[PDB]
């Protein structure tokens, strides 16, 4: 079993954990106590460790510079599921600064963190890779997640590392220093991860609100959508799928150059509870929905930008003759460079959710990511050039040239993604 | 971890903090006059030291007054631990110089020993909160020496001060502007954040938003206490995502000397089901950002914001927060360089007298008008040297009175220059 | 991008500005702070300048001989949108006299005004023309707008200049000296503008009141209708329309002789908020509505007078076979001279308003304009011949022959427009 180790870093990555792990528990027929619930299905071993007893243990580590995200997750939301010896807690938190997560505070926990990671690594014969789930907003997520990633890559250089980077909103999750942490941490993700998924919370809020225009939803829906997208990305790593069979294949399919690894996603039906009653989603509509504006979890229109890679992973019966006509029917909405064939790959895997006829998710390497980076970079520059809030970072060791370096690296990254636009 | 030590200095400081502690004890489920509880909720460890079944509020109670302990037993029962109460010998007669210079070395050493014990019963220090009044003789001068002393012993720890400034129209004593400037000079140098409150604003609120007829200071303190309990909700009720004092300093203070904040809350409800279930986040945001709930003599809708934060309590819908805040961004005025404007947070636990509630804090350039009025009153008295002998015969030099004024003017000039420059930072 | 510079002159032209500019901001998906709000659509560059940052800047100048119209617009109604360095303010105002706007006061501001105009001109590679929005009532509008127009035509003679001339009402906007300012300023517009649109506020008041006979409306409706008519006239200059593609084409389509440039308009549905609920306006009804009395923003019946030119600009799907039957069906309601073919041109462009199935506006060169001019000229003569209020103009330099010249020019203009009537 090619086993994956999942690490949740920061208050949001931890907030997500109970939704992510409950989906996996139900998907594979395991209860929330780790007990088997009937017949186990899928390659359970890839995400769960088998205990000396009948219990399955999520193969995961929770990291928080304060005590609170972990305390709520392991004591109130999903009791007895997470192993307490795999939880790392600090006391001070991060004061919302990148500087604490990466230079002044979070560094004292690296021996503890790498020790716990090795203990988890030592339990597996065939380790495929790591998934690091983190916010790029707050200092713990923005700071430690790259600190952890670098420590792992220097010890286990042959593994594939994937990050799930969550970009906070400009409204419900906003912060007055968001642009500093976002640029300072993109600068490190650029050299740290092999694959980096970008999920934009503002897209989630407007997409769910659109789907919910007819009803009252639930406040839990925003977290369920964010958690589900990770579960679906990973579906092919858990079931014997004819696609993204392994993290190494995701890397070879989607990332042509070491720096161009930032990926976008699209998902349909977003959540089962959003699409209820008569939901006979025919193979034809599902593929049109996946390139629709209201299914893309980014401020990206596929028609406005250029594709470098595009993989569509469906679940349930999806006849191949339909998938091919749907792709041909994309026309010029899905366009690549003249140095590439229109390398759009699609197929389907096993469905576990008894309420849905079919579903799917896509992974896109598209130039539109550059627009998010430029948005955040412009905000960074307005603040930086007039020293807003820089004293708080300088006080913890961020010599000013550190900010200048991040500024230049991101502008170069934006420039490179837009090369095919010109 | 984010444990809080409160310091209460002087009569106003003790009465305001008193109202706070008794409201905190209602939300957590503790007896306000005994400290005894069986079943409590929330993270009580942030503010209380629990021994057996008694929850002891972590506070240092300070006065210069000869019988401060008895004066507390009579109103607060046994809620406060007498070992934390520091009594004085004579008192400061509304004279900053007595609270600041001629207080007695022993008085200050005892206060510091009490503070050290309170910080010694913590796994970590989350911050200090100082409650006081700028026109007094102990809450001004002694409270100021305490900020100096605390910041020297514990640098890099967020100190929040809540203080009463002179009222805009009528004044209390003639000496009040001298006490107010020197207090402000020390707030400028030592606090991480300061919340500016005054009684004129609070009285208008008490008479128009509360149902109470002919309110006294006892009622007025429930508005201040409501600001204090709401600003600490996320700390007390945890949550996966939350706000500590260090989150507020990082997000609201763009420069080290522009930390003076305005505060506003709604709804204001006196104990009992006297409220109405408006249940609308949109209405509460519209109210908290209006001028009618501002707890200081200023008019924020006519100024410009450097930053602001909003904490929503109770079962507030995400969708309403986003729409409500969109309205706020469209109606108000912000400075371009800070491009995101706000810090937004939610805590699902309701205040005891309302299902929903909102607290807002922020940096509004309008605040200089409070400081400018104080400055001008001082300048006229200072030029004529009226009541001045009371400060120079108590250890100050004219130089100290002049330097304190100069520091205050520097802050005013920095807020105003930034605000005027801002009009063209958009072109 | 063929760029247009918009100038608002006088208290009313300025009053209109926030409605005009908000419509454009919403139409192109820009917020009122100039920030982008999702995908930008249409040729944004024609009306907005791009900042060194992500902000769009309205390409406009605001002129007021007093300080107040501008202060309210830029400080209270549409904050941070208008560039303060493009605002020109005097102190004295105009005492409602043409004489101040054109000879004694407004002249001292011409260096400032032309300097600001050049700064705006210097930012654009391809300038198509200018639009001057002004009242013909008050002295600032009636006086400066032609002073400004002459200064521009003498510097940039190859550009097309269009004016949007708003005729005040005989009731809510009335003045005891309205006839002097109206004749004195029509006299200059005659040689200044290439295209001059005339909008009559009395038609707006009776038309809206008719539509509102079933409800309480809003007091803002009168300004929204007036502002919208300009927005719709300009729609073809902002979208890639098959009509009025440029100001030069509007001139060639509508004005056969240098003096016969005064145009009338007709609009349907007037305002979205006036036509709510079930508003499936079929292509057929829309074209009948556009030549109806209640949609013409002038005291003009199309049946009573002669057309020289007629252009119908629609928005939304409007099948051409319907447009042709609607035109043929005009019969003798729409009649031209025997020296012209019935040159009625109609087509449609892009719709941006999600509440309307379709909409449209027409531009008419029709002899009925002569009736408005004669109405105002008769009032001028009654006052002039008995010296009412002439001392106020003579005191500021209007030698009496100046009034006599305007009187004769307008009578000649009326005579010329009515040639085909006889
Ligand atoms: N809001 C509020 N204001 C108070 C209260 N008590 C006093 N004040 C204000 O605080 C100012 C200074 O008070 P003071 O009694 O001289 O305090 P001390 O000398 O420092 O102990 C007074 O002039 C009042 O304006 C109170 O209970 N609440």
């Amino acid at each position: 079993a090619r086993e994956v180790i999942t690490i949740h870093v920061g208050e949001l990555g931890i907030q997500i954990a109970p939704n992510f792990w409950k989906y996996l528990c139900d998907e594979h027929n395991i209860d929330y106590k780790g007990q088997e619930k009937g017949k186990i299905r899928g390659v359970i071993d890839n995400f769960f460790e088998k205990a000396s007893i009948g219990k399955w243990i999520p193969r995961t580590i929770l990291v928080d510079l304060g005590p609170n995200a972990i305390r709520k997750v392991t004591k109130k939301d999903m009791k007895d599921f997470f192993d307490p010896k795999r939880c790392v807690m600090g006391l001070a938190g991060d004061a919302n600064l990148f500087a604490k997560g990466y230079y002044s505070y979070g560094t004292r926990f690296m021996e503890e963190i790498m020790d716990k990671i090795q203990k988890e690594v030592d339990q597996t014969e065939h380790l495929q890779g790591f998934i690091v789930v983190h916010s790029i907003g707050d200092g713990t997520g923005a700071g430690l997640a790259p600190l952890i990633m670098e420590a792992i890559k220097k010890k286990h250089p042959k593994l594939v590392m994937m990050s799930y980077s969550i970009v906070p909103s400009q409204n419900m999750d906003c912060s007055t220093i968001l642009p500093y942490n976002a640029i300072l941490s993109l600068d490190k993700l650029t050299s740290c991860a092999d694959i980096s998924m970008i999920i934009d919370n503002d897209s989630i809020y407007r997409i769910v609100a659109t789907q919910g225009k007819e009803n009252e939803l639930s406040e839990s829906i925003f977290d369920q959508v964010l958690a589900k997208a990770l579960v679906e990305i990973t579906a092919t790593l858990r079931f014997n799928s004819p696609l993204n069979r392994s993290m190494m294949e995701m890397s070879t399919n989607l990332v042509p150059f070491p720096r161009n690894h930032f990926l976008m996603t699209s998902m349909s039906p977003l959540e089962t509870s959003l699409t209820s009653a008569h939901q006979k989603i025919e193979t034809k509509e599902l593929m049109q929905d996946l390139i629709d504006q209201d299914h893309i979890l980014a401020p990206i229109t596929v028609e406005k930008g250029v594709f470098t890679a595009f993989v569509i992973a469906l679940r349930g019966e999806n006849p191949h003759s339909i998938l091919q006509n749907s792709i041909k029917g994309f026309g010029d909405r899905v366009k690549f460079s003249e140095i590439f064939p229109t390398a759009i790959k699609a197929d389907s895997t096993t469905l576990t959710d008894e309420k849905l006829a079919r579903s799917g998710i896509t992974l896109m390497n598209h130039s539109g990511v550059a627009n998010l980076f430029q948005f955040l970079l412009t905000q960074f520059e307005l603040m930086y050039d007039h020293d807003a809030f820089t004293t708080w970072y300088y006080q913890e060791g961020m010599q000013p040239s550190e900010f200048e370096a991040a500024k230049n690296n991101i502008q170069k990254l934006i420039t490179e993604y837009k090369q095919d636009e010109y | 971890a984010g444990e809080i030590v409160c310091i209460q200095v002087g009569q106003a400081g003790n009465q305001i903090a008193g109202a706070f502690w008794q409201k905190i004890c209602a939300e957590h489920g503790i007896d306000p006059v005994n400290g005894k509880a069986i079943d409590v909720v929330g993270d009580t460890d942030i503010f209380f030291n629990t021994i057996g079944d008694k929850y002891i509020p972590r506070a240092v109670v300070v006065d210069l007054e000869p019988a401060v302990v008895e004066n507390i037993r009579e109103k607060f029962g046994t809620l406060f631990d007498p070992k934390s109460i520091v009594s004085g010998a004579d008192g400061a007669g509304n004279n900053f110089a007595i609270g600041f210079n001629e207080h007695g070395a022993e008085t200050l050493e005892k206060v510091m020993q009490v503070v050290e014990q309170r910080v010694s019963e913590t796994e970590s220090i989350g911050g200090f909160i100082l409650t006081h009044s700028c026109g007094g003789g102990t809450g001004s001068g002694f409270g100021s020496k305490i900020l100096k002393t605390i910041r020297e012993r514990y640098p890099k720890v967020p100190i929040f001060t809540f203080s009463i400034f002179p009222s805009p129209k009528i004044s209390e004593t003639v000496v009040e502007p001298y006490n107010a400037i020197m207090t402000l000079s020390n707030l400028i140098k030592y606090a991480s954040c300061s919340i500016v409150l005054d009684n004129e604003a609070l009285f208008s609120i008490a008479e128009k938003k509360l149902e109470v007829e002919n309110p006294s200071l006892e009622d007025l303190n429930l508005i201040i206490a409501q600001v204090l309990t709401n600003v600490t909700a996320s700390l007390r009720f945890s949550g996966t995502l939350n706000l500590d004092l260090g989150k507020l300093v990082t997000n609201l203070v763009p420069f080290s000397n522009l930390h003076f904040l305005m505060a506003s809350t709604a709804p204001l409800v006196l104990a009992g089901k006297e409220s109405y279930e408006k249940m609308t986040a949109k209405e509460l945001s519209a109210q908290v950002f209006g001028d009618e709930y501002i707890c200081a003599a200023c008019k924020p809708t006519t100024g410009r914001y450097l930053a602001a934060s909003v904490l929503f309590r109770g079962a507030v819908k995400t969708s309403d927060v986003n729409e409500a805040m969109a309205t706020v961004k469209e109606q108000n005025s912000f400075v371009n360089w800070i491009p995101t404007g706000f810090k937004i947070s939610k805590s699902e636990t309701s205040p005891k007298d309302s299902a929903l509630g909102v607290i807002m804090l922020g940096n509004n350039s309008e605040i200089v008008s409070v400081f400018e009025r104080i400055g001008a009153n001082f300048d006229r008295l200072w030029s004529r040297k009226a009541f001045a002998h009371w400060f120079t015969d108590s250890g100050f030099e004219e130089k100290d009175l002049d330097d304190a004024r100069a520091l205050v003017q520097k802050v005013i000039d920095d807020y105003r220059k930034l605000t005027e420059d801002a009009e063209n930072l958009y072109f």
